[PDB]
């Protein structure tokens, strides 16, 4: 491979451990790093909007442990009414709604501490200070956890606003997974337009940045000019 | 504080470097459109700083690309003035790219304002050179003026890469790139 091809592999790998679900080694080093950079930063309002992002992080982390618990225990019950196919099958979507309300609920929680979280970051007026690496870190830390909490419940079309402020931030536009999200969260929206027989305008607007987006991923990962490029290209043309 | 001003205008420097040498790229172009996007292929001509569209649009002799853009009147122009002869092969699959020799762009409408001055020119002298490159990038300005982006404060300096330059050298990437993949 060229310098450009071996750095491109190993950038879009990078990324997509960056937008991995969360777990423990990835929740100490993300916010070990963010508390070395808030000391670096010495802003209390960047302070307040880390201890905010990490409650809601937490909120999350804690809710993946229930789920877990919750399955098991459910798994260890002696089921004696349970002569029927349909009975197994009505008490495992039983199971389901439980297990995905109280996920609705762990994502409202964790909503409200990231929108705490940028409420503390608004209030950096300084334009020197909105322009620090660390302000940008977390800013991009805090739509990139809110993105992924909405998208696990399959609230797309609620992503897009916060993709699109994401992609806006430190060459985030440069992420193959931040265009791959948008356009999935494109093409559901394009899909609810057909299913509901909306307008044209927003059919074809939803259309346009799906394939926008599609081209773009496809583009940052296999590169201008790819046989994968030149494919995407072409279905558009 | 002026550690994060230092570290942002470097990643601004490089972000105009990797599209100029994408932009040095667009010598595939003359021996070769999306909407409201017109090219012309021509010479640099005049004073220097201004690209002078063929008779022979065709010619391999071109060494700059005029790009003019429209939407709902004209928006913006840009002008890549390239080093170098073109390849003798007329096939433009086969063509290499050429270091800029200079940048020059106009803004129209949608004029972005820096300090509230509208930055309505930009000619950068050294496109392909080391990235930080603010001494060859000449401002000119309305509320046009003649300033030197590297004697630009610093946040100003910053905002002029981040916001009008950059910007402008991606958007004149994307389009050069369309009317070649449409045409290739």
């Amino acid at each position: 491979l060229t310098e450009d091809q071996k750095k491109k592999k190993k950038e879009i790998m990078e990324q997509e451990s960056l937008w991995k679900n969360p777990d423990f080694k990835g929740y100490n080093k993300t916010f070990q790093e963010l508390h070395q950079l808030s000391k670096t930063f010495a802003n209390n309002q960047f302070r307040l909007a880390l201890s905010n992002y990490q409650s809601g992080v937490n909120t999350i982390m804690k809710n993946r442990d229930w789920v877990e618990q919750y399955r098991k225990e459910e798994a260890e019950k002696k089921r004696l009414d349970e002569k029927w196919y349909w009975q197994k099958v009505d008490r495992k979507a039983r199971e389901e709604r439980v297990v995905y309300r109280e996920k609705m609920k762990a994502k409202q929680d964790a909503l409200n501490y990231f929108s705490k979280a940028i409420n503390h970051l608004d209030e950096i007026k300084n334009p020197d200070l909105r322009e620090r690496p660390e302000f940008k870190r977390l800013l991009s830390d805090v739509y990139r956890s809110w993105i992924m909490a909405e998208y696990d419940l399959q609230n797309l079309p609620q992503t897009i606003p916060i993709l699109e402020l994401y992609i806006e931030i430190d060459d985030n536009e440069k992420e193959y997974p931040a265009h791959k999200y948008l356009a999935s969260a494109y093409s559901f929206e394009e899909n609810m337009i057909k299913k509901t027989k909306g307008p044209d305008d927003m059919l074809f607007k939803y259309r346009y940045k799906k394939n926008v987006h599609l081209l773009r991923a496809t583009e940052l990962k296999y590169g201008k000019d790819s046989p994968e490029y030149k494919h995407i290209v072409n279905v558009i043309n | 504080s002026g550690k994060s001003m230092a570290d942002t205008e470097k990643e601004l420097d490089d972000n105009i470097s990797e599209v100029n040498k994408r932009l040095r790229l667009h010598t595939v172009l003359f021996k070769m459109l999306p909407h409201k996007t017109v090219l012309y292929k021509g010479k640099p001509s005049a004073d220097g700083e201004r690209c002078e569209a063929a008779d022979k649009q065709e010619a391999q002799d071109n060494t700059c690309l005029h790009l003019e853009v429209f939407d709902f009147a004209k928006f913006k122009k840009m002008e890549l003035f390239f080093e170098g002869s073109n390849n003798a092969d007329p096939d433009p699959r086969k063509e290499q790219p050429r270091n800029l020799t200079k940048i020059r762009t106009y803004i129209y409408q949608n004029n972005f304002l820096l300090e509230d001055k509208v930055i309505s020119v930009i000619a950068d002298v050294a496109p392909n050179g080391e990235p930080a490159h603010n001494d060859k990038i000449e401002l000119f300005y309305q509320h046009v003026g003649k300033y030197i982006l590297s004697n630009v404060e610093n946040p100003i300096r910053n905002n002029f890469k981040k916001q009008f330059y950059f910007k402008n050298l991606d958007y004149f990437d994307k389009l050069f790139t369309k009317i070649f993949d449409y045409n290739d």
